[PDB]
Formats: C-alpha cells, structure tokens, sequence
C-alpha cells in the first residue's frame, strides 16, 4: 500500500506498539496507552529515565525500501458457535433439463 | 500545514525571568510533540526542550534544567517556555517546533528534525 | 417459535366481528419471517 | 557445505547492462534454490531475485522486475543476474546464496533464511 500509506515527508498516522510487559494472547487488543515502567520506578504517568511512550510511529515514505514500505492486511477469522452459519457461499447453479 | 508564532521575548537581567508562548495554527489535531530550540549569533542552533502533547513530559538539555519549565494549554493550541535564572549563555534567538512524529523514547525529540519553525523571538540579558 | 437459533414467525390476517369474544373460526398460519438469530428468548413484551 | 564465488560486477552508465556470476562448488546435489541479494553501504540487505534449482522457475522483488533476469545452468553449477537498465537504486554490493530446503511457494525464497553465501562483488551505476 505505499501508493496510499505514503507521502512525501513520511506518513506517521500508523502506529505500532513498541513495549508492553508481556505478550499478547490470540486476538488480543492492547490500546492502552499507559506509560511503559521500564525500571522499578513508577511513572506516574511521567514520562522521563525508564518511563516511556509504549506508541511510536511508521516512517512511510514512498522512496522506503520495499521492506519497510506499507502493507495493507486484512486477517479472515471464522467464526463456529452453536449458532445459525449464516456466511456462506456462493453455490452457483446450472442449467435446468 | 501548521504555522507557529513565537512572543514574549526582549530584554532582562541576568537572574530574572521571561516566559515565551507559541501558538499553534492550521492542522493542530496533528501535533505529536513541541520544542524550543535557540541560536545565538555565529554559533549553531541548539536543542532547549521538548514536550509530549499527549501526557506532558519533559525532556530538557543539560544547560537549562532546573531553570527553565517547558508546558502545554491542549485547549488554547500553546506552548509555553518558562526561563528562570537567566544567564549569559541564553541570549539567543528562541525558535518553537511541531512534529506529527510519535517517538517512544521523549529524548528522541532533542535530536528528531521538526516538521515546522516559527520565524524566532529574541532573548538578551543585561550585565548585572 | 424459537427453536435451533432461528426464530419463525407465523402469520394471517382474517376480517372479523366480534369485539370481546375470541372469535371462532378455522385458520392456518403461513410462516413469513424466519431469523437467524441464535438469541436465548425466554421473555418478551408487546409494543401498542 | 558449498562455498560460492560472485564476479562480473563493476561500473557501468545508467541505462546499461551487467552479468553477474556466481560459481557453486562443494555438495552441489544439496542445492534447493539460489538466491541474489543487494545492500547499498548504510542501509539494510534486500532481496533481488531467487531460482529454483529444479524447473528454473524465477521470482524477483518489485524493484528490480522487468529490468532483471536471474538463470542458472545444472550442468555448469552457476547462477547469473542479467542486470539491463541500471539505475541509481542499483549501486550496492550484490549477495549470491543457496538453500537445500523445498519450499513449495517460489516466493518463501525472498524471506527464507539462506544457507551459504558469497564473498560479494560491487556495481556501481555512473551519473548520465
Ligand atoms: C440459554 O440459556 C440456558 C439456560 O440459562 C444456557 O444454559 C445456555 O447456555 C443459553 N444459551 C445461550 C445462547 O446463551
């Protein structure tokens, strides 16, 4: 997506985590942003020595290597409960004889 | 686009006070961090202070903490530069700056080349 | 009826005239709106 | 364990044409793939071009596609990069490299982790 997620100067409205005190479960959603307690002393939410911004941004620039260019993704998940399926198909017909 | 208007520089003693103000015009729901940088005549500009627009931290150069107060008015699109204790060494043009860049470590924003300048205020403070 | 997560509704419409009297007549109800809803139902309150 | 030699590198004009080699010897019955990457002097190593051993099936990096032609022959043991319309992103040193793994998806090569590499031989694209 660098034809769309980047600009000249560099595109930094996305975003990505960069601390968190564990790793995230399946499907988990972290959007907090708390300050990050790297040492033992509290923040307090103060940034400063040890204390940081877990968020930090993308350096999109259209001239960007390929590697660091912008990739649009999308994850399908599908859901199976003890529920109607009502995403389904297409299921194409045929001719009637 | 962001344009910035530096105010409330001039004249004081050594040991007194001055409290500059920048405001923040254009796209301001783009602003990730400000700073104050400052240049005296015939030597390179240098890093003051920075603060984070969301939270409000801190990050001071090693010459001005403890005298000088960086701070924010979200509401009024201002940032403010308390100078206290003011010395030879801080006669200098006072330039604010705006950046859209999230950085994670605040001490970035001491190094991190700004999106947008103001056209600069000027500070001179008298010999005793 | 909510039965297996759909819920069936049954319908007709008959001209009638009696105004306190449950009227007495014969009737079938043709199904119109099956929803795919899988929602527990075990209350409900009518709107006027 | 095979050990691999690039030659054919150089200066040429932008717009011009280059033929790398790269010479297999070792256990060469154990090659899968053959790979050619590129790192400019400051930046990271990227991608260029992969062939399977087998098919001679080729995948290449957006950058370089329609401009470049990886090719190998079984019997001579050697992969070749014909590099035509050279331009400034070029300059860099270029990486020959081989894997025994089957990857069923030709396009696994551009990230997979490789098994030997080359020494590394130096393009250098002129200015008009
Ligand atoms: C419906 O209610 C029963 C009884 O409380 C419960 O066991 C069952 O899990 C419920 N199912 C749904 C769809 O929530």
């Amino acid at each position: 997506s660098n034809n769309l997620d980047s600009k000249v100067g560099g595109n930094y409205n996305y975003l990505y985590r960069l601390f968190r005190k564990s790793n995230l479960k399946p499907f988990e959603r972290d959007i907090s942003t708390e300050i990050y307690q790297a040492g033992s002393t509290p923040c307090n939410g103060v940034e400063g020595f040890n204390c940081y911004f877990p968020l930090q941004s993308y350096g999109f620039q259209p001239t960007n290597g390929v590697g660091y260019q912008p990739y649009r993704v999308v994850v399908l998940s599908f859901e199976l409960l003890h529920a109607p399926a009502t995403v389904c198909g297409p299921k194409k017909s045929t001719n009637l004889v | 686009q962001v344009q910035l208007v530096e105010s409330g520089g001039g004249l004081m003693q050594a040991g007194g006070s001055l409290r500059l103000s920048c405001a923040v015009s254009g796209r301001t729901f783009s602003t990730a961090a400000m700073g104050w940088f400052r240049q005296a005549p015939g030597k390179e500009r240098e890093f003051v202070a920075a603060i984070r627009w969301s939270g409000g931290s801190a990050y001071y150069a090693d010459s001005v903490k403890g005298r000088f107060t960086i701070s924010r008015d979200k509401a009024k699109n201002t940032v403010y530069l308390q100078m206290n204790s003011l010395k030879y060494e801080d006669t200098a043009v006072y330039y604010c700056a705006q950046t859209r860049v999230t950085r994670s470590l605040l001490s970035d924003y001491a190094t991190w080349p700004y999106d947008y300048w103001g056209q600069g205020t000027q500070v001179t403070v008298s010999s005793k | 009826k909510n039965i297996d997560g759909y819920f069936k509704i049954y319908s007709k419409h008959t001209p009638i005239n009696l105004v306190r009297d449950l009227p007495q007549g014969f009737s079938a109800l043709e199904p119109l709106v099956d929803l795919p809803i899988g929602i527990n139902i075990t209350r409900f309150q009518t709107l006027l």
